[PDB]
RNA sequence: CCCUGACGGUAUCUAACCAGAAAGCCACGGCUAACUACGUGCCAGCAGCCGCGGUAAUACGUAGGUGGCAAGCGUUGUCCGGAUUUAUUGGGCGUAAAGCGAGCGCAGGCGGUUUCUUAAGUCUGAUGUGAAAGCCCCCGGCUCAACCGGGGAGGGUCAUUGG
RNA sequence: CCCGCGGUGCAUUAGCUAGUUGGUGAGGUAACGGCUCACCAAGGCCACGAUGCAUAGCCGACCUGAGAGGGUGAUCGGCCA
């Protein structure tokens, strides 16, 4: 533009959004809900458990649940590792990530730090998966 | 004009490409390779060859880059003063720098830069990286460098008139 | 009084209250992100012992301290004439 | 309408130098010739000869070129423009080029070059660069 | 930490001696490893400024955050280049001072020498060996005991003795002349690809 | 009632002091108006600077030391500089 | 002259004894440094983006080896950079996204040559002020360093007065 | 206590004010003043963004960037509530 046209009306830049929209969370307690309290992870209870079919080309049976969280939205979250201990109105904990396997899961669960237990073969990367240092 | 090839000359590859021309029946494949060619002391060229292995075709391309050199003047390990190079979409900014800064500078200009015995400088890329694209506008952009005995001689004037 | 006021030019604008008129200021000042120069304008109260001063005349005014809701001026002289 | 005319008179410097002829017409003004003259100085044109008969102008200039053909000004730049005007301070005094080319300045006391602008230590208004 | 592995399989990734010229590479020159003697093709050239950095951190046995400190440190001289300078303060630590001197063989004994309290700069003792040695003091091996097996022994086999230190080997005093060159330090490394190492960290 | 009084400086066990004239009211290492001096109390004789050219222009304008700058107020000679300038004119 | 320590028998210094009590986390198909075996067979699983897995998988899970860092090492969230991807510095509109279907015109933005004058913008000098602590420069103290102290610069689109 | 200048989003928010804007006098306060009264007049602010709605204590400073900038106002100091 001319300078004066720039004047007139400046320049606007574009809006950027998170991936994890429900990891900035409010209460529903007192009032309403609050957005200013950016969370690493939340928590929930788990009112589903099965598994579901990936999109193009892959194929399997991939585990997930549906979880409600603290602050009452409700979201689809995998579950990952070898094998795990997940049933019905059992308390868990989630982190943000994002699969690429089917729409609309855009979270994982951490094992081993609630209801939730690390897996019981692993011995090359624990950290993740949540085991514990073996003895063999 | 002609810097003719009798000189001590390390080469080097910048890139390669498989390249294919469908036929009746199925693909044929060549090889595509882009290669610099200077002695580290202000002489630098670039040439590029095709065959259908890997080094047949850097060795025409060495043969190619040979046939074309440059001047490449410098005031002391350093660029006289700054240059825009422009060529189809390959724009790059290149600044004179400070004793012992190194080079900064990108993939492709930076093999330029180093077998012309350049030692400090700074680059940067405003434009697209496609690695023939990049070189050329790079060697455009040495071309318009002046020496500083040349403008004095050009103007009417002595040096240490006009520095 | 060795300590000094501020004195303003302007021309008078309003003179429809009984003694007071609004005299604008006029100056130009710059852009923050790009460079030219934008004209600025503000408007000011001053008094007048008489309601003499009328519009389109060059005036001087100066400081003195709050003489109502609004006005802060009075009116020092009139430089040049409007016909 | 013509809004520049300095504008005008460096273009038709740079668009005769580029077809490579040997003579320039323009209407004169008491700025351009006081950078023809600044031109003629340092070694950018060759002469410079005024005529003026019922209008302003005009001024006539002479190029120069190298020993070869080649040509001994390779670009010139307008950089205050009426639009957006540049002020510098005499800390702020331009070196285009790395002192291989000049800036034009007009302060309190000509129009001069960038070399006797910071040797006096002031500034103005910025004209052009001519490298 | 410091370190307290092999030691040799170092050289022998680095492809430099890193022990007084005493062979580490004199049989199977070659990386460790299965994939030892069957080498592979070429390395990139990240691989090359990594391998040039980790042959000066090895070479004096020190951290990753140490050696960028002093790396920023050496930056804000301005007198000479950013490589130089780097590879002089490298060598003005109380460390290499007890190595040139010939107190110690090896720099891990010349570490652990002055670790576990046994030499004194001005006659005061100093215990930490990332100690910063001026240029004009002199080093001392504690006068109360230096009665020990491995200090005298190693005072008598001068392997090498440099053109900038200073030396009596019956006071057991030492001290910098004055402050090395290039030419005199390892003109074999580099001081280029490390600054460049750097530049985007 | 402004006051001339110590003000600490140190890190936790190596404590430091500026010699500051400051309204009474104010906190122990909050606003002052203007700083007079230093002093140590390690350095075993302990080291004390300070201007002497504005501590007695704000003693004859009625400021007052604590208990200890009036001891290193003495110590240097000060007081008995005051007493030279008031009471005898 | 004389008189007072919560921390606290704390820091610290000297003597004897013993290599004895004190190393883990991530990665290794390309980006990006570091590869071979066995198990399994579009399953079980992996992924930041490309993408792997259907009998000889350096991409899944173990073992051996190797690389990066190290009393820590990885993961998620938030912000600036790379991003010239809102472009004053520093981009564009024939066909890639982008010239209103065309005119007439109030306010605004910008305007030919020249003599004298003014000093609003512009340039420049002096004075006041822009706290302390911070970043930075020189010097000094804790065995070194983090840290602590002394002296400076810097930071205004600032005010007043003179060219 | 009064004044110049400076730091936010929305026009899919354009009209807002009736002690409101000015004068005469009286009361009142440390103090000037619609600060509050009685009378007289019809003024004041707005495209250079009034009004309304949403969000927010402000600054020295802190992180990042070649710079111009962009994002925060926790420990420590100043002002406010």
């Amino acid at each position: 533009p001319t300078i004066n046209q720039l004047v007139r009306k400046p320049r606007k830049s574009k809006v950027e959004k998170s991936d994890s929209p429900a990891l900035n969370k409010g209460y529903n307690s007192f009032k309403k809900t609050q957005t200013n309290v950016n969370s690493p992870q939340k928590r929930g209870v788990c009112t589903r458990v099965g598994t579901m079919t990936p999109k193009k080309p892959n194929s399997a049976l991939r585990k997930y649940a549906r979880v409600r969280l603290s602050n009452l939205i409700e979201v689809t979250a995998y579950i990952p590792g070898i094998g795990h201990n997940l049933q019905e109105h059992s308390v868990v904990l989630l982190r943000g990530g994002r699969v690429k396997d089917l729409p609309g899961v855009r979270y994982h669960i951490v094992r081993g730090a609630l209801d939730t237990a690390g897996v019981n073969d692993r011995k090359q990367s624990r950290s993740k998966y949540g085991t514990k240092r073996p003895k063999a | 004009y002609i810097d003719p090839k009798h000189l001590e000359l390390e080469d080097r590859v910048v890139a390669i490409n498989r390249v294919t021309k469908v036929v009746k029946g199925g693909r044929r494949l060549r090889f595509a390779a882009l290669v610099v060619v200077g002695d580290k002391n202000g002489h630098v060229g670039f040439g590029t060859g095709k065959a259908q292995e890997v080094p047949e075709a850097i060795r025409k391309a060495i043969e190619d880059a040979k046939k074309n050199l440059v001047e490449v003047p410098m005031v002391g390990s350093t660029i006289p003063h700054e240059v825009i190079g422009v060529f189809g979409g390959g724009r790059i900014l290149m600044k004179p720098a400070v004793e012992g800064s190194g080079v900064a500078a990108g993939g492709p200009v930076r093999a330029v830069l180093e077998l012309a015995g350049v030692a400090d400088i700074t680059s940067k890329s405003l434009g697209s990286n496609t690695p023939i694209n990049v070189v050329r506008a790079t060697v455009e952009g040495l071309k318009q460098l002046k020496r500083a005995e040349e403008v004095a001689a050009l103007r009417g004037k002595s040096v240490e008139e006009i520095i | 009084e060795r300590n000094q006021r501020k004195v303003y030019q302007g021309r008078v604008v309003s003179d429809k209250m009984d003694k007071t008129i609004t005299v604008v200021v006029e100056t130009k000042k710059n852009h923050p992100i790009y460079g030219k120069r934008m004209k600025y304008s503000k408007k000011y109260k001053a008094h007048d012992e008489n309601n003499t001063a009328k519009v389109g005349d060059i005036v001087k005014i100066m400081e003195t301290r709050p003489l109502s809701a609004t006005k802060r001026f009075r009116l020092l002289e009139v430089v040049e004439e409007a016909v | 309408v013509m809004t520049d005319p300095i504008a005008d008179f460096l273009t038709r410097i740079r668009n005769a130098n580029m077809v490579k002829h040997e003579t320039l017409e323009v209407p004169a003004s008491k700025i351009k010739r006081d950078i023809a003259e600044i031109l003629k100085r340092e070694g950018f044109i060759r002469d410079v000869e005024y005529i003026e008969d019922d209008k302003q102008g005009v001024i006539r200039v002479f190029l120069k070129y190298g020993k070869n053909e080649e040509r001994v000004i390779t670009n010139l730049k307008r950089i205050s423009k009426p639009g957006l005007r540049a002020y510098v301070k005499a800390d702020e005094v331009p070196k285009v080029l790395n002192g291989l080319g000049i800036a034009i300045i007009s302060t309190s006391e000509g129009v001069i070059t960038d070399k006797e602008a910071r040797a006096k230590n002031i500034g103005g208004e910025v004209i052009a660069y001519v490298w | 930490s410091r370190y307290t592995g092999p030691s040799w399989k170092v050289s022998r990734r680095l492809g430099i001696s890193l022990s007084g010229t005493g062979k580490e590479l004199a049989r199977r020159p070659y990386k460790p490893g299965q994939h030892g003697p069957n080498s592979r093709g070429k390395v990139s050239e990240y691989g090359m400024q990594l391998t040039e950095k980790q042959k000066l951190r090895h070479m004096y046995g020190m951290n990753e955050r140490q050696f960028r400190t002093l790396f920023i440190k050496a930056s804000k001289i301005k007198e000479g280049k950013h490589g130089v300078n780097f590879m002089v303060l490298l060598e003005q630590r109380l460390d290499n001072v007890v190595y040139r001197l010939g107190l110690a063989t090896t720099r891990r004994q010349a570490r652990q020498l002055v670790n576990h309290g046994h030499i004194t700069v001005d006659g005061k003792r100093v215990d930490i060996p990332s100690y910063h040695v001026e240029v004009g003091q002199v080093i001392g091996v504690r006068e109360k005991s230096q009665n020990i097996s491995t200090i005298k022994e190693a005072v008598e086999a001068t392997v090498g003795r440099p053109a900038f230190v200073s030396f009596d080997t019956e006071k057991l005093e030492g001290s910098f002349t004055r402050l090395p060159e290039r030419d005199e330090l390892y003109p074999e490394i580099d001081e280029a690809l490390v600054v460049e190492y750097y530049n985007q960290k | 009632a402004v006051k001339i009084r110590l003000k600490r400086m140190g890190s936790k066990k190596s404590p430091f002091y500026r010699i500051v004239v400051a309204d009474s009211r104010s906190p122990r290492d909050g606003r002052f108006i203007e700083t007079v001096g230093t002093y140590n109390p390690l350095k075993d004789p302990a080291e004390v600077v300070l201007k002497e050219d504005l501590v007695l222009d704000w003693l004859s304008k009625g400021a007052q030391p604590s208990d200890t700058v009036r001891n290193i107020l003495s110590k240097e000679g000060v007081m008995k500089k005051h007493h030279e300038a008031k009471n005898v004119k």
